[PDB]
């Protein structure tokens, strides 16, 4: 929440830390952290230690903007900040970028100082580095340069932001567009731009080289891969207005995008097979850490205010496997149970490794397959043009393939997984072989092929 | 009551920290990390506070620690080689280049001795060994002069080769073993000498050792590589570890068992066997473990900790000699590359997202009740996604079996038993009348003997030869081709298609033409380039066919 | 070279005195009984007849007639025959004193 | 196909199971039989099957008219078959007695 | 099939012909909704005689002890087909017999459902459950107040097939299972037995208080036998039939001859003066006209001294002279007996005219000099 009284909560290293702003009477309102942490023995967050940083100026409207970690650029290391609005009545809004340290204590890095309020696309970023917008306009303070600067390119929405390998920072607005944050301004290899009229958040996860195996969510409510923009194994989401996703990890392939939305509700999705494995409603709030000191992620569901006028109570948390923790002997039926999941859970891990086992020898077995049939490249390469209502098709030869001596042909051959009917595939062959600067000496011998389109165009596509 | 515990995390990257560099490095209380960046990082192991924060140029590669000396060398990446007091009179430092010594630039990766330093330096191709001494007096932090370098000619180009010391017994940051495999793996010049040995695992996976009192060498005096250096077992795969285990447990722990490690986990037990000719021989096994193994460490009693990206992951050797597979757990916890283990086991680590963290490993009324309402909900959690695991199994395994039949119909009509039983398909010619003209088509009938059923993935491709040779004047249309997916056909079941083959420009039908029919089975279908295709009849039509009374 | 231990060597203990005592010419019978007597006096006071009676009727494998036939054998006919015919006698002995679920599956066979 | 004289295996029509138009749209976006009969007169149908061709007065008869123009009309007189399982253009099956 | 074309692929579908020779099969073998790892070389001819078989360490744990087995089965079976049936057949073996290892149960049913109809018992019967979640024990009280226990053995699929029952008493239990029938249905059963039984119980507890009960010691609810001394050195076996208990007994007697004689008389004259309204004690005292004694020697009551194998003193005159040394049996033996015993036994090793082995009852070192 945000205003005067009102607090905010957040994750870092086991532990759920709660600024909270107090009207202190002697003068205006302080910031109040309590650092809380969970005990396992009581099944209940203990106050571990606390931290205050008193406020100066006797005007009103301080109100919190955002909290999360970051990654200072000085020292490398995930550090709690707090964004503070301070409003003065002046048409000025200072927005301070505030950080706490090892020490319960504070640094002021960034006062920034506008004369015009500060609303959406507010994300803190690696460099202690605060990016805003008006009416598309897009600028940012980084916490070295000390300045207020404009982002060169002009972007409709900005849907990721953060650091990668080579670049040190990028912005992902327009999946073509693809800038840097030091000078603003490879595109290639992204979601198609088909996505781009309902993409509406998007979450990398994984790059190499340029390739981004990355998800989106959709407008309609969908979830979706891609390596390299290639959409694979979509899911579908229960509720509406799907704001952003997290990662949790939770032990072993048990990796679930915990997804927040906007209708006051969440999901858990199961990668390994896009599916819902768990829904929950009215979420106050949601994060994603190890609470328990086991070493794998867990997360806690927050629900309504409305029980008492306190944070934590009326709190869960889990891993979707082992733990569910929460808020006449019976005794002996016990250590059979516990005994019981835990076998189950080594069927899990081994089912697991048995089918990857299973692919493994299939793989192995078309490659018999295919030296149970049977090294020089014959063909170079395959192309095609479209003509009007003609599919071209073409190869180029080498040398190794003499048409004087081998009759050869070039069939196509559908998917039947589209194919769902037996219609008959037909294809024109002919030789062109064509004079190459005749003014050895180099003949072009290509065998290409045709048929007709609009037989083919049943299902939007084919391969 | 929390087994595992935080005291900082840092900025990753996409993905999180790569393999080779990182190293985390614990004093008593004391602490030493590196995240592979520029920074080497030094915490107070009660309160996870920070004490003091460095600054090098350029990503650090590897550290170690002398106690004595209370110093600490830290290797820059193409700079050399930059020594710290620790008392060292913001709490982040940058490095002065005074502290600076054998700035070689070109050396990959070093070890401690007492009062030696080991380097290993690329070069071109031929990497060499180095070594330097070490002032033993409290002095202005030295190098001193070269005593030795040798070619690791057996070496010839991301994965930062490692090296290892060993000392037997009576003669520091390394292993002592017991005399008797010492003695078995090197032999008696190293056991004589009580010559500390060096063992280089490179990225090949090529882990060679080297005798330091015979590494002594002058201009006039070079390293024989062949001497000198020699190759122990060749892991096809780069070397993550090196250690020495103490099997058989019945802080100078003089251990049995020589440990390597591949990246991709072909990991390599080494013991003393001396079995069978009343002779000894090292009892070697390759066990074949998962995943990329990205670190491991050794700690109390036989026991390796390693990750995988999925989990950090522990074996045991203790208990023939050792074993005859390492099944292995987990502890559920997740990928920490960089672990390192101090014996009280307790390991420390630094998490592939970012984190520090220190693992420690080793009724009531009605809420033993809630305890059974969470233990079902759990096994409720599990249970749904084993059996989804299932039908992928089932997927697999009826997708053999399609195969199989596949198999079985390919090599039924690869052999010549003389009749083309399994499938069959005839082709015959039919005078058809269309519009006015009179047409010649031929049946191109499928037949199945067999009991073989040929499901989707297979598929029927005809073609339709023109005359052969090849002309002066390619011709408009050299030969079609028609293509048809056949589904479920069945034995004995048939299907038949007829073409034109005849004339509509200039009445002009030129003979020989001949329908050669075949086979395309689809691999991808049932779910390198790859299909295969497979030959049934190949039938002339003839002016004989085509004449019509 | 061609030791085998007997059959109920694997078994719980006092099945192994039943069946070591019953192996002993015709008096096998009393001295079956002798040994009821004598395991109401040691500490385990009952005899778990739902042990002893799966696994009579359990089968392992044997390769017998030529060198050459694999067969599955339960242990009633696989152990030795005077223990048989003494065992059967000593059932009549306490028939109403077995549970109905193994007599059964022996008897089948 | 099912009377056919030949009894050999010709393979089933089925159709296509949409418009390559309509599974076109389907794609880009994302029970009890039928009957009729009829009865009529004897002395009608006797009258105008006079010129009687031989066999059973009617129902038979009656098919032997009815398919008159349809190739597969002497096998019926052969089998004298007064009750049959055609198939179609559009694929789907219709059953005919009299 | 006949042949091992289409019956082998038809049998054994998961074993794929790597090579066009179909000499090299690979991939898993099916087994009670398992599947396993294995990989079968043949030779450059069709002969089992020489041919390579390795498993996955899963399945080489699981064919533990019939290695041999099949190393047997792959020299004289004829085909590649016979010899995978054999195999089956054997895995089939090896888990009905490791039965103990080898559950997935299906959770969502069985576990739920167990806590469940335990509760519709109730949570004090319960007294054990194997931590496999196999065997549970409830308990079970008298009108008269005494415990009798049930072992229940669950499947599988516990509400599908029946429990098996194993319980005390001596008559043959009778549980009409349904899948419809559950444990509370089993516990009403149970009760019905308890209360049927009662007269039979009632007139055993009246022996046991009353009398010099020698034989059975803690004697079960299982025995129908009352081994009693009466006065000293002579005693009576008393069997009762359950369901007629109060109605005269099949009764005799051991001890000195001489003093046999007149009781065996005696009771042949006033057997027809047996009643059925009075108790077994109340028609043995007025039929034999005597008293009993009330535990005439409590502590020494009878040690059984007798061999332990022939369960006689006097064999040849041989007395039980041969011991264990050992407080826990202290069991004597003749000398006959006890070799023949530990002779014929595997364990026990014999010197040159001493046999140190087993004592039959413990398992403990003893020595036997002929
Ligand atoms: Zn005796
Ligand atoms: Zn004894």
């Amino acid at each position: 929440m945000s205003s005067n009284e009102q607090e905010r909560l957040l994750c870092y290293n086991g532990e759920v830390l709660v600024f909270q702003l107090s009207k202190g009477n002697t003068k205006t309102p302080i910031l109040h952290v309590r650092r809380m942490v969970f005990d396992r023995g009581t099944k209940v967050f203990v106050q571990k230690s606390t931290g205050f940083f008193t406020i100066k100026e006797e005007n009103s409207h301080l109100k919190i903007m955002c909290c999360n970690c970051v990654s200072d650029f000085r020292t490398g290391i995930n550090l709690p900040y707090i964004v503070i609005e301070k409003n003065k009545k002046n048409n000025v809004f200072e927005y301070f970028l505030l950080i706490l340290h090892s020490t319960n204590k504070f640094e002021m890095r960034l006062s920034f100082k506008l004369g015009y309020e500060m609303k959406d696309g507010l994300r803190v970023l690696n460099g202690p580095l605060i990016l805003w917008r008006h009416v598309k306009a897009f600028f940012f303070i980084s916490s070295q340069t000390g300045k207020v600067v404009s982002v060169s390119g002009n972007f409709s929405s900005i849907q990721w932001a953060g650091e990668i390998e080579n670049l040190g920072m990028v912005l992902l607005g327009l999946k073509e567009c693809c800038l840097s944050e030091e000078e603003c301004t490879s595109d290639i290899y992204i979601i198609p731009p088909a996505y781009s009229s309902v993409v509406t958040y998007v979450h990398i996860c994984a790059t190499e080289i340029l390739r981004i195996s990355l998800i989106a969510l959709t407008r309609k409510n969908q979830l979706i891969s891609f390596q390299n923009g290639t959409p694979k194994n979509v899911c579908q989401l229960p509720f509406g207005d799907p704001c952003a996703v997290q990662l949790m990890d939770s032990g072993g392939g048990n990796l679930f995008f915990v997804v927040s939305f906007i209708s006051n509700n969440a999901c858990a999705v199961w990668k390994e097979s896009f599916q819902v494995a768990a829904k929950w409603e009215k979420l106050s709030l949601v994060l994603i850490d190890d609470f328990i000191g086991s070493g794998t992620e867990q997360v806690l569901l927050l629900f309504k205010d409305s029980l008492n006028s306190d944070c934590l109570t009326s709190f869960k948390i889990t891993d979707l496997g082992k733990i569910n923790y929460s808020s006449e002997n019976r005794y002996l039926v016990v250590p059979p149970l516990e005994t019981g999941l835990k076998v189950c859970f080594s069927s899990f891990r081994e089912l697991r490794q048995h089918l990857l086992l299973k692919e493994k020898i299939i793989s192995k077995s078309y490659k018999a397959l295919i030296n149970l049939v049977q090294s020089e490249q014959l063909v170079e390469k395959i192309w095609y043009r479209v003509i009007d209502d003609s599919l071209v098709v073409g190869v180029k030869t080498t040398s190794s393939l003499k048409l004087s001596l081998n009759d050869v042909t070039l069939s196509l051959l559908m998917d039947q997984a589209h194919d769902s009917r037996f219609r008959l595939l037909k294809c024109q062959n002919r030789v062109i072989k064509l004079s190459t600067n005749p003014f050895k000496k180099e003949c072009v011998q290509i065998i290409t092929a045709v048929t007709s389109l609009s037989p083919l165009l049943t299902f939007s596509k084919f391969c | 009551a929390p087994r595992v515990r935080y005291l900082a995390g840092f900025c990753c990257p996409l993905g999180g920290l790569a393999a080779g560099k990182p190293r985390v490095l614990c004093h008593e209380a004391e602490v030493f990390l590196s995240t592979g960046s520029e920074l080497v990082y030094v915490y107070d192991q009660e309160g996870g506070l920070l004490t003091a924060a460095f600054r090098f140029p350029d990503q650090v590669w590897h550290l170690e620690l002398l106690a004595p000396r209370r110093l600490l060398y830290a290797l820059c990446a193409r700079r050399g080689l930059y020594c710290l007091s620790l008392d060292h009179p913001s709490p982040v430092i940058p490095v002065d280049p005074d502290a600076c010594i054998l700035p070689d630039a070109a050396l990959c990766a070093f070890t401690l001795l007492d009062s030696v330093l080991v380097t290993l330096v690329q070069g071109p191709a031929r990497w060499k060994m180095q070594l330097f001494e070490q002032p033993c007096p409290g002095e202005d932090p030295r190098p001193g002069g070269q005593i030795g370098e040798v070619e690791l000619s057996s070496y010839t180009p991301h994965f930062l080769p490692v090296l290892c010391s060993v000392s037997p017994s009576g003669s520091s940051g390394g292993f002592t073993l017991e005399d008797a495999l010492f003695g078995l793996l090197f032999g008696a010049d190293a056991t004589l000498l009580q010559s500390p040995v060096v063992l280089c695992g490179l990225p090949d996976g090529q882990l060679c050792c080297v005798i330091l009192k015979a590494l002594v060498t002058s201009r006039s005096a070079p390293g024989d590589p062949n001497a000198l250096v020699k190759i122990l077992h060749h892991l096809e795969e780069p070397v993550i570890f090196i250690g020495a285990l103490k099997t058989e447990p019945q802080e100078d722990v003089h251990c049995d068992c020589l440990v390597a490690f591949g990246h991709h986990g072909r990991m390599l037990a080494i013991k003393a066997s001396w079995d069978e000719s009343g002779k000894l021989v090292p009892e070697l096994r390759e066990y074949c473990l998962p995943g990329p193994v990205l670190c491991a460490a050794c700690g109390g009693g036989g026991r390796v900790y390693h990750s995988t990206p999925s989990d950090l992951c522990v074996v045991d050797l203790s208990r023939q000699p050792e074993e005859g597979p390492g099944g292995l757990p987990p502890m559920l916890c997740p990928a920490s590359l960089n672990i390192c283990s101090v014996v009280s086991t307790k390991l420390l680590a630094l998490s592939a997202k970012g984190r520090l963290m220190t693992c420690s490993l080793d009724m009531t009324t009605e809420s033993a009740g809630q305890k059974i309402k969470e233990l079902l909900s759990g096994i409720g959690n599990i249970s749904e996604r084993v059996s989804f695991l299932k039908k992928a199994v089932d997927q697999r395994n009826k997708a053999l079996t399609s195969l199989n039949e596949a198999m079985n119909v390919s090599c039924a009509l690869l052999s010549s038993g003389t009749g083309p039983r399994p499938i069959s398909c005839t082709t015959s010619t039919t005078w058809s009348r269309l519009q006015t003209q009179d047409v010649l088509m031929a049946t191109c009938v499928l037949e199945n003997s067999s009991s073989f059923s040929l499901d989707q993935g297979w598929t029927l491709c005809i073609q339709v030869l023109t005359s052969s040779c090849a002309l002066d004047l390619d011709s408009a249309c050299s030969a079609i081709t028609y293509t048809i997916p056949v589904d479920q056909l069945g034995p004995g079941a048939r299907r038949e298609v007829t073409l034109p083959l005849g004339p509509g420009e200039n009445g002009g039908l030129d003979l020989p033409v001949t329908v050669s029919c075949t086979l395309f089975y689809s691999l991808r279908e049932v779910v390198e380039q790859e299909g295969v295709c497979l030959p049934l009849s190949r039938h002339t039509v003839d002016m004989l066919q085509c004449l019509r009374f | 070279e061609g030791v085998e231990p007997a059959p109920w060597a694997q078994l719980e203990a006092p099945a192994r005195l039943l069946l070591q005592a019953l192996q002993a010419g015709p008096e096998g019978a009393r001295r079956g009984l002798g040994v009821l007597r004598a395991l109401g006096s040691r500490g385990w006071e009952p005899f778990d007849w739902g042990r002893l009676l799966e696994a009579l009727c359990r089968e392992e494998p044997v390769v017998q007639g030529p060198d050459g036939r694999l067969e599955l054998k339960p242990l009633l006919l696989r152990l030795p025959r005077i223990c048989q015919r003494n065992l059967m006698s000593l059932l009549m002995a306490v028939r109403p004193s077995l549970p109905e679920s193994g007599l059964l599956s022996v008897l089948q066979i | 196909p099912g009377l056919a004289p030949p009894h050999t295996r010709a393979p089933s029509p089925l159709g296509p199971t949409r418009d390559p138009v309509a599974t076109f749209l389907e794609t880009c976006r994302e029970l009890p039989p039928s009957v009729a009969s009829i009865k009529v007169s004897a002395e009608l149908l006797r009258a105008a099957l006079k010129d009687g061709h031989s066999g059973v007065p009617l129902c038979c008869a009656t098919l032997q008219w009815l398919l008159a123009e349809n190739a597969a009309v002497d096998v019926v007189r052969a089998r004298a078959l007064s009750s049959i399982q055609g198939v179609a253009p559009d694929g789907a099956n219709v059953h005919l007695i009299v | 099939m006949a042949v091992t074309e289409a019956s082998l692929l038809r049998q054994c579908p998961l074993l794929l012909p790597q090579n066009r020779s179909k000499t090299v099969y690979e991939g898993f073998i099916s087994a009670q909704g398992r599947d396993f790892h294995l990989r079968i070389v043949l030779p450059e001819d069709l002969q089992l005689k020489n041919a390579r078989l390795l498993c996955s360490w899963q399945l080489r744990t699981i064919l533990s002890g019939y290695h041999r087995i099949v190393q047997q089965r792959m020299q004289h079976s004829p085909d590649l087909m016979s010899f995978m049936m054999e195999l089956k057949m054997l895995l089939e073996v090896a888990l009905k017999n490791r039965q103990e290892l080898y559950a997935l149960p299906p959770p969502p049913q069985f576990y739920s459902s167990l806590i469940e109809e335990i509760g519709t018992l109730g949570w004090d019967k319960l007294v054990y459950a194997d931590t496999c979640f196999s065997t549970i024990k409830l308990k079970a009280e008298d009108a008269s107040g005494r415990e009798h226990l049930i072992t229940l053995k669950l499947k599988a699929k516990y509400p599908a097939e029946s429990p098996d029952y194993f319980v005390d008493f001596p008559v043959p239990f009778c549980a009409s299972w349904t899948p419809q029938s559950s444990l509370i249905s089993i516990y009403s059963q149970f009760l019905a037995a308890i209360e049927s039984l009662k007269a039979f119980w009632d007139v055993m507890d009246e022996i046991d208080e009353k009398t010099w009960v020698l034989e059975p010691e803690k004697p079960p609810r299982s025995a129908t036998a009352r081994r009693i001394a009466l006065g000293n050195n002579v005693s009576i076996n008393i069997e009762v039939d359950p369901r007629h208990p109060t109605m005269l007994p099949e009764c005799f007697f051991l001890g000195a001859d001489h003093v046999v004689k007149p009781l065996g008389i005696k009771l042949s004259r006033n057997i027809h003066l047996w009643d059925p309204e009075n108790s077994v004690l109340q028609n043995l005292k007025d039929v034999l006209e005597i008293d009993f004694p009330a535990r005439a020697i409590l502590e020494k009551s009878d040690f059984t001294m007798d061999c332990g194998i022939c369960y006689a003193y006097q064999l040849d005159g041989t007395i039980p002279d041969q011991v264990c040394d050992n407080s826990q049996c202290g069991q004597p033996f003749h000398q006959i007996c006890l070799y023949e015993w530990l002779r014929g036994l595997l364990t026990s090793r014999q010197s040159f005219n001493i046999i140190f082995g087993e004592c039959p009852y413990c398992s403990k070192p003893i020595t036997l000099k002929m």
